[PDB]
């Protein structure tokens, strides 16, 4: 029964800070990215869409244009790690990774930002 | 796109 978990459920960042948004799923020994999928969204916004080993950019909801990245030398160890650049108060809610890999799940995260000051 | 159901929430394709 394919699980994802997430060590931190609660980010409180800085607003214009960076942060990284992590879930974890199962590897053994190799992990074919033809068949991984990464899908990172946030309400009725695509972040990330990671098929066959690459990041689509179409499907990028605008907000997230230049400022959110899987890192990807991170697949291998089981985490599917979202670095978002410049947060804004806007990226505040509630986050979801899904993978799949033989079957799939999904974790919810909650990020709150700080205004400055 | 494919579209997944998990715990009765949905995910498809761009």
């Amino acid at each position: 029964a394919f699980t994802v978990t997430v060590p931190k459920d609660l980010y409180v960042v800085e607003y214009g800070s960076n942060m990284t948004i992590e879930c974890k799923f199962p590897v053994e020994k190799q992990l074919d990215l033809a068949a991984l999928i990464v899908y990172w969204e946030m309400e009725d916004k695509n972040i990330i869409q990671f098929v066959h080993g690459e990041e689509d950019l179409k499907v990028q909801h605008s907000s997230y244009r230049q400022r959110a990245r899987l890192l990807k030398d991170q697949l291998s160890l089981g985490n599917a790690a979202l670095q978002i650049t410049d947060v804004k108060l806007q990226d505040a809610g509630v986050y979801r990774c899904m993978i799949s890999y033989g079957g799939a799940d999904y974790k919810r995260i909650t990020v709150k930002v700080n205004a400055p000051y | 796109a494919f579209l997944f159901v998990i715990r009765d929430r949905v995910f498809r394709c761009g």
